[PDB]
Order: structure tokens, then C-alpha cells, then sequence
């Protein structure tokens, strides 16, 4: 499973254009708030690895492979910060049903 | 009930009374007021007292407020410069959810930096409505000008620190000031064994002494701030008396002997000889008091005066001359006997109300471990006497005085010329 | 601050509700030594000091 | 040629160079300083400095405009707590005109309020700018808290102020300041007939002496403002001596002595006996100077640093203690004659420059009324002795102090521990 | 030609609804530069003038005879800072010709 998932992480190919997996999540109104929270150096390389991707999608290139993020190094920094919103979310839903 | 004072072993001073009241009220008291900052975080008492609702290990800023708000609840933060002191009140079947939430927010914060991000406007919303009214104002300007480091910080965080306090300065100061030692639960309308149950789920893990603060030094002076102003504000202070002391209740006496607030509505408080000697000569609109603020190691007593702009000045001088006639035994005994009467009165009615007496049993529990009922209070104000009185007028006739003036400050005199 | 104080308390003691006229709604500008300031502004050409 | 004057009989000074220069400068200097405001018309001259460009009884807006850049020429206001001085340069075939323009500015303002309403928004904006950085606002912290009355005006208008200032003070400020008898007209490359001829359309309205302005009292205090900036800019002064009196001088020769500031781009160390107190103890960046600043009634002298906020105090107390040695007879000669070549090299290449020439002749007029050759100031300031600079100092090390301190003033002593 | 003058005055109708003639001016760029260097008593009166008279054209009454505005009594207030603004702006229209 985990040699599996590698094969995978290489057939989504978002580690081509040099991206996190915490890039590629669609910004709802959750992820927004996760991606507000962020820390200002964390958030300013987002935005720098974004901006990159988007160039690199326009020219229609993609990093050279020594370039590209490594499975195993990929960090999933908006995750902790976006399961606090989650839960924030689901308890005032709960409280609201009260 | 007499309040069942007792001290557990780590510090906390528990105090409670079974009055059967229907609506109950447990407070908390910290040594942890704006005098135990320095100045690399000043202003982090404010934003701590405006934080009292974020997000706690046990519960959420959310389940707080809605938790609070769903009993109808009232949870409450009041500061000086020494104390802080957290008060929720509610019905007695809600208390014990009421204590839930106030000890989490003693014991157990988080400080989420996107909450603190998020409460420094609110920071400056408050200092802005606070200095609304120039007392404030001048009162703030007073103790930055009468001392030099302890009680000289601010209660309202300064304008350049908005924007700069962090999630680590709050978890520095609330883990250095909130400590078992520096703390009393004190609980009117509950039973004492609860408030001990709950003083040992919460209250008992942080038992340290905590960081010691400095003392505070006199320095003297004045600050003026000329604002435009219809009334000029006017406050000059000299060092007195502290916390635990007869001169205290001597400067007590001097302050309800000089005038210390009207007791009639639209009276021109009579009695006062500061108001007797003003009004003696300007015919002007005019407020004249005596101030008195007492901390566990330094006191400061003045007087207070607003007038207009013009007569500023020979009011003040006139204001300052009567301490001096209270300076040379010009006094009688039957007006030591009304400020007595007027002093205890005053006791009294403010330990009538139940958020007063709560107070009340709070201080003197950080203050001296102990709990003073009122009549003991009673007979040692009657300790005072006429020439105790005198004597704490001489000291402030004499020490270094401090001002604080706003205002249109054309004619209004300086320390030199007072 | 019950007997000390009385009418000068409310000055030395925030209240902060939390739980349960109004404010007001209370500049960037483009971009050491010892002497007297003089400042100096002109028709056209910039302000200075020069103190 | 040489500097040639005269005075008229309604008061104004005339003082006329004529050198051929290819521009030639025309100033008039005026006695209407922030000093002669009182508190009911504070800021008043800074909106006077700038509303020099506003619609004149003889000049439109307009044309005070377009017809100053239409020649090229320039206009400018300069401004201390004593004098203001209006001053237009440019080629000697317009400057008929720019003495039509300077002297319908000086003589018939307008000072209609839709644009002093319009200027008040650059009044703050001027004044954002000017205290943009530490020394301007710590030198206008030092006045306030150095005089009581004239001197404490600052040279900026208050925030208060701003939206009160009205069309009658600039008016009442005008007609009781902007009289002959406090008027010099300084004309370098013009022929003094010009100015002569050129003072009669004009400066013949108000010949009266103005509402003189009282006289400045001294106060001491200090004043501290923490404002987070790493170096804690703190001025230390004392009353010195008037401009005339030949104490003077001697306070020059002592702030030559003491360090007048840097002499070298980026290696100025060592320059003053002050810098070498400094560095032989604490390694950490300074810039500790000597400040001087003498007006026609009080003058100011004393010590101003900038320092790493945790070293400002011994930095400050080694300082102080170098101006004690000086106090104590412990100079050289050869030091004292190196203190009189600054000076005067200081002097001679401020006067080198037109507009520095002009500003001088100026000033000359307006205190004295006459021209004191470069050369004749020379062996006055040769008069100054060892002595002398000795003495200024005792009275700078006894006077009492006034003290402005910026910046984390967690550990910048006060006046009673410095 | 007096009493012709306030026979047209009469005519014109503008004194009925209790105006002044300065109110009747078309707005145009010299006259709103006139309307901003009033004094903020005459801009008051004549916004109240203003809006009395669109609220008596909205119910289609008049004043009382009473309360008409006398034609030797209308002030031509907005006049004298009116030729100011005509004069600056011709200035300038000729230096620019120039
Ligand atoms: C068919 C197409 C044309 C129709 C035109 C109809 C016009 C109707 C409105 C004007 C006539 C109103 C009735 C005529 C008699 C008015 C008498 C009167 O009281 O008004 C006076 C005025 C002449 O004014 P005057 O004599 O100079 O001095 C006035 C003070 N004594 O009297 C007049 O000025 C009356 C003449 C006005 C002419 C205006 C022409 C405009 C073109």
C-alpha cells in the first residue's frame, strides 16, 4: 500500500509543478479559514509555490525531476490548522440544532 | 454564614458563604494586575482581561460564550493595577458549569495566535471608549507621572503596542503571575466544599509563588496635555500611605474630612472644606475632591479639581490652601466625627451589594489571608484620630507632589508656583 | 477599591464585560544629531528639517 | 562691494550686497516666531509658514504661483521659535517681480478660510513628515518640558488644533507680528536702492513694535515616551545663556569641546570628549552629542544620545560624567583651541553659502541690527578662554535639568539617579 | 424699469416656493466651487430653502403671501463668491491662451 500510494503521488503529478499536497485542496469557506490562520511564512510560500506552478502551467513545462517534491517530503502543514476549523465548524452546527 | 476563609495548602485562599441566595456568585482573584509588566510588554494585562472569552483546553471560545449566554450567566473581568479578578454569577442549579468555564479560563488558555490577531482591534476599541472621559485620562497621566516603574505602567496598552503583543507574552505573563499562591476563589451563595473540589481540578496545578515584581519608586513631577478642553483637569498627588496600615485609614479619614464625592444630587456638597474654600471665592462651575489610592506598597493622595480654564488656577491654589489649614491643626472634632460617619457609610454600602462584598472578601484575601468583618473594620476607623488626620495631611503638604493637568493650561499654575 | 477610593474608583478599574456617545470610529508618508530645530517648507520645492 | 544698511524711520532694517551674482536672493526676516503664540492660538505659525502661497490682495493664487515657476525662481519659508523668514531667489532680470510676490505675501495676506480649510489637511500632513524621525520630536519634547510659556511652543501645530485654526488668528498673529519695527529686508545681488524703493509699496502698512511676547520661564522636568524604537533618543539640557550675553559663546566652545557631532563620513568616532567617555566602556553603536540651542532671552544646553535601548543608562550616566570632569577644571589647552577652529570653521563655511549668507545677515538684523563681520566674530570667539568654557559648564552640571527620552525606556535613568 | 423688474420678479415664481434667486443658479462647476466657499450658515439655509421648495412643488402648494420672499429682500449671497470663482477661472483660462 504505501509503494502504492507513491506510484500514485507520482500519477497525480502536482510534485511536478513543485506543489504540496495542501496546495491543491479546493478553497472553500473552511480551507480559507485554515489558510487565514496560517503563520506568514508558511502562507508566503504557498503563494510563491501557487504563483510558480501557475508559470510553469503557462509555459507548459514542469520542474526538473531533481526539482520535484518527493513523496515522503511532502508536508501536510494546512491539514493540523484545517481540522480546527472542521471541528470548529461541526460544533456550532451541533449547538445550533440544540 | 461567616465567610469560611481557609487556606488550602498551595496558597489559594478559598472563602465562601452559604447565603441561599438565588442567584449566586463565585469570583477569582490574581496578583497579577499592570504593575507586574516591565517595558518590553506593556499592555499584555489589558489584552489579557479582554481575552477572557477565547478558546480554552476544555473549551472552545463558541461552546463559552454560547455556554454563558444559554443560562443567562454573566461572566465579568475587572482590573486594577495589583489584582484582576474573573466573576462569574448565575443561577445556583448553572454553577457548576459556570465554575467549569471560569476555571478554564484561569487555568488552562490556549492564546491562539488568530484569536489575539483578531482581539487587538478590539484592544484599541476599548482604550478609545476608556479615554473617552479626560478622568481617565488624567488619572493614567498621574501615575505615569508620580512613579517610576511598578505602578507607573498603564492600565490601557499603549498605542505603538497594539499590533506587537503575542500569544507568547500572554503564556508568559499568565504562567508567571497565575500562580496557586497569588489566588482566592472566593464564593457567595455556594458551599465552601465545592469551591475545594473545584480548587483541586483547577487551581492547584499552577502552584508556584511566581514572578516577584518590583518595587515601585516615587519620582514626582507633571505632565500636561493641552487639549482645548472646555474644563480644565487637574490632579496633584504626593506619595501616602500603602496597604495594611493606620495612615491608610488616617488618609481615608483626610480624604472624607476634605470632600470625597456629593451625597445630595445637585448639592453643592457643603461640608467639604475644599468646596467651602473654593466656592468662597469663585463664583465659577467646579468640582473639587480628594484622591486616595492605595497599593500593597505605595499610596498616593491629592486633590482633584475641574474648573474652568480662566479661574484654573486660584481655584487650585485655594484647593491646596486648605490642606494646608489641615496641615496646621485648623480642624475640628465634630467634622472628623462626620468624615468618620461618612467614611464608615460608605464602607458599608459598598459591601451591601453582593458583587461588592464578593469583591471585598477577594481583596482582603489576596491582600492579607484574612477576612476583616465589617465591625472589626468599624472600630479601627474609630482608631483613627483627629491628630492622625493632621498628620497624613502633613504628609502630603510636604512630599514631592506629582501633576497631571489637561486641558486649556493658560492659567493653570506648575509645581513650583503651587 | 471599596472604602480608599469610593467616587475615584471607577477610574482604576477596568471592567471589561466579556461575555453578555459611542466610539467614534477612532498616515503613511514617504521617506542622528544635536541642534536647534528650523523647519523650512517651500512653494515647490519639499518641506525639511534640519534642526 | 560691502554689506550696506539702513534704517528707516518707521523701523524696517535694509541691508543690500551687491556682488554681481548670476542669482540673486532676497529674504525678509520677521520676529514672528511659534514663541509669541499663547494657548488659546497654538500651531497659528505653522500654518502661517504654510500658507505662503495662498491668494495675496495683490496676487492671486494663481500667479503667486505660475509666475514664480514661470521665472524659475523659488520660494521658501523658514522658520524658528523666534523668526520666520520669507525668502525668493532667482535671475536678477525677475527679481522686480519676485519682490512684488514676497512683499504682497509678507504685507497684504488674504487668508480667505475656504483655504486655510484646504491647508489644514497639509498641516498635518507637514507635520506626519517633519516627526517621521526620533530627534525632531525629542527636541520638541525637550522645549516643552524646558520652558513654561514662550520657549514650549512647539514649532508644529497640536492635533487638536488642526481643524480650529481660523481665517481671524492668522489675521490677529499678522497685524500684531508683522510690523516694520521687527522687519529686516536682506537683498544679496540687488542694489540697495531697490530694496529701499521696494520697502516703500510695502512694510510701510504696519509700523507699529507688535504685541511683544512674554518672557520664557524655565520649568525642568522630564519627560519619558516609550515608543519601541531600539535606540532611546534621550536629550539632557539646562539654562544656559542668552544669545548676547558673551556667556554665549563660551557654551559654543563648549559644545566644540564636548563633540559638535561627527566630523567624518562613516568613521566619525572619537570626535568628542563625550564619544571617547562613551567608547572606552560600552561597545555597543552611539551617537552621543552636544546641544545648544540659544534664543534671544533663555538659551538651552546640554547632552543628547542615542544608544541601544539596554545600555542607554551608564552610556547617558558617562556621559554626564564627562561634563563633570569639564566642570572640574580637568581640560587642555590644546583641546580648547582645537574646540575654537571647529567653531570656527563651523561659521565660516555656514556663511559661505548664499542662502546661509543671507540667512546670517538676517538674523544679524533682526537681534542686533547690525553686521558683524565674519572676522570681527572671529577674535570674539578667540575672546572666549579656557575659563570661560569652564564655567558654562558648572552651570550646565548645577542648573536643573530638563529631560526627553523616547524609545524601550525600560532602563534610561531619571533626573534624581542621573 | 424698477417696477418692471418686480413685475417680472412676481412672474417668475421662484419667490413663492420661498427661494432666493443665488438658489435658482444651474449647478455648473464655477457655481458648485461657489457653493463650497460659503460659510456653512448660508450653505445650511440654502440646502433648507432647497429642500422646502421640492417639498412644496411635491405636494403642488405655495407659501402664504405672507412668507413669499420680497424681491428687495432676496440677497444675491452666492453672487460675490460667484464672480471670484469666475475670475480665477478665467485667469487661468488665460494663462493657458498664453
Ligand atoms: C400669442 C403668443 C404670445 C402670447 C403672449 C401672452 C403673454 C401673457 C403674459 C403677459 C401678459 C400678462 C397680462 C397683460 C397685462 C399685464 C399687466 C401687468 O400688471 O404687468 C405689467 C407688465 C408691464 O410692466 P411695466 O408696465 O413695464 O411695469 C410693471 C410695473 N408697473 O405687463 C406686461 O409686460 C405684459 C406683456 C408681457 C409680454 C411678454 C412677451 C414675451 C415674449
Amino acid at each position: 500500500l504505501d509503494g502504492f500510494r507513491k506510484w500514485y503521488y507520482n500519477a497525480a503529478g502536482f510534485n511536478k509543478l513543485g506543489l504540496m499536497r495542501d496546495d491543491t485542496l479546493h478553497e472553500t469557506e473552511d480551507v480559507k479559514e485554515a489558510i487565514r490562520r496560517l503563520p506568514e511564512d508558511l502562507y508566503n510560500d504557498r503563494m510563491f509555490r501557487i504563483k510558480r506552478a501557475l508559470d510553469l502551467t503557462m509555459r507548459h513545462q514542469i520542474l526538473p525531476k531533481d526539482q520535484w517534491t518527493k513523496y515522503e517530503e511532502d508536508k501536510f502543514y494546512l491539514e493540523p490548522y484545517l481540522k480546527e476549523v472542521i471541528r470548529e465548524r461541526k460544533e456550532r452546527e451541533e449547538w445550533a440544532k440544540k | 454564614q461567616d465567610l469560611e476563609f481557609t487556606k488550602l495548602p498551595n496558597g489559594l485562599v478559598i472563602a465562601s458563604l452559604e447565603n441561599y441566595a438565588p442567584l449566586s456568585r463565585i469570583g477569582l482573584f490574581v496578583k497579577a494586575g499592570s504593575r507586574y509588566e516591565d517595558s518590553n510588554n506593556l499592555g499584555t494585562s489589558h489584552l489579557l482581561r479582554l481575552a477572557s472569552s477565547l478558546t480554552t483546553k476544555g473549551a472552545s471560545s463558541f461552546k463559552i460564550t454560547r455556554g454563558i449566554e444559554a443560562v443567562g450567566g454573566k461572566l465579568s473581568v475587572t482590573a486594577t493595577r495589583e489584582n484582576m479578578a474573573y466573576t462569574v454569577e448565575g443561577i445556583r442549579s448553572d454553577i457548576e458549569i459556570l465554575m467549569e468555564f471560569l476555571l478554564n479560563v484561569t487555568t488552562a488558555p490556549e492564546f491562539r495566535r488568530w484569536e489575539v490577531a483578531a482581539l487587538r482591534s478590539q484592544l484599541k476599541i476599548d482604550k478609545a471608549v476608556a479615554f473617552q472621559n479626560s478622568q481617565t485620562r488624567i488619572i493614567e497621566n498621574l501615575h505615569d507621572v508620580a512613579y517610576k516603574n511598578a505602578l507607573a505602567n498603564p492600565l490601557y496598552c499603549p498605542d505603538y503596542r497594539m499590533g506587537k503583543i503575542t500569544s507568547e507574552e500572554l503564556h508568559y505573563f499568565v504562567q508567571n503571575h497565575f500562580t496557586s499562591a497569588r489566588m482566592a476563589l472566593v464564593g457567595l451563595g455556594v458551599s465552601h466544599s465545592v469551591l475545594k473540589q473545584v480548587a483541586e481540578q483547577f487551581l492547584n496545578m499552577r502552584g508556584g509563588l511566581g514572578l516577584a515584581g518590583a518595587k515601585a519608586k516615587y519620582r514626582g513631577g507633571e505632565i500636561r496635555e493641552q487639549n482645548g478642553d472646555n474644563l480644565v483637569h487637574a490632579a496633584i498627588v504626593a506619595e501616602s500611605a500603602a496597604i495594611g496600615n493606620a495612615e491608610a485609614n488616617a488618609f481615608s479619614v483626610l480624604q472624607h474630612l476634605l470632600g470625597a464625592g456629593p451625597h445630595i444630587k445637585r448639592g453643592n456638597n457643603t461640608t467639604s472644606l475644599l468646596s467651602q474654600s473654593v466656592a468662597k471665592g469663585s463664583h465659577q462651575p467646579f468640582d473639587v475632591s480628594a484622591f486616595n489610592a492605595s497599593y500593597s506598597d505605595s499610596g498616593l493622595f491629592g486633590i482633584y479639581t475641574i474648573s474652568q480654564a480662566a479661574a484654573a488656577g486660584e481655584v487650585i491654589n485655594a484647593a491646596y490652601n486648605q490642606v494646608k489649614a489641615v496641615a496646621q491643626g485648623n480642624l475640628s472634632s465634630a467634622d472628623v466625627q462626620a468624615a468618620k460617619n461618612k467614611l464608615k457609610a460608605g464602607y458599608l454600602m459598598s459591601v451591601e451589594t453582593s458583587e461588592g462584598f464578593l469583591s471585598e472578601i477577594g481583596s482582603q484575601a489576596l491582600a492579607a489571608g484574612s477576612y476583616m468583618p465589617p465591625s472589626t473594620v468599624l472600630q479601627q476607623i474609630d482608631s483613627v484620630a483627629d491628630a492622625d488626620v493632621v498628620k497624613a495631611a502633613k504628609k502630603f503638604v510636604s512630599g514631592k507632589k506629582s501633576m497631571a493637568a489637561s486641558g486649556n493650561l493658560g492659567h493653570t499654575p506648575f509645581l513650583d508656583e503651587l | 477599591v471599596a472604602a480608599r477610593s469610593g467616587p475615584f474608583a471607577p477610574v482604576l478599574s477596568a471592567t471589561s464585560r466579556g461575555v453578555a456617545g459611542a466610539v467614534p470610529a477612532a498616515p503613511v508618508l514617504d521617506v542622528a544629531a544635536a541642534r536647534p530645530l528650523v523647519a523650512t517648507v517651500g512653494l515647490n520645492v519639499p518641506a525639511s528639517v534640519r534642526f
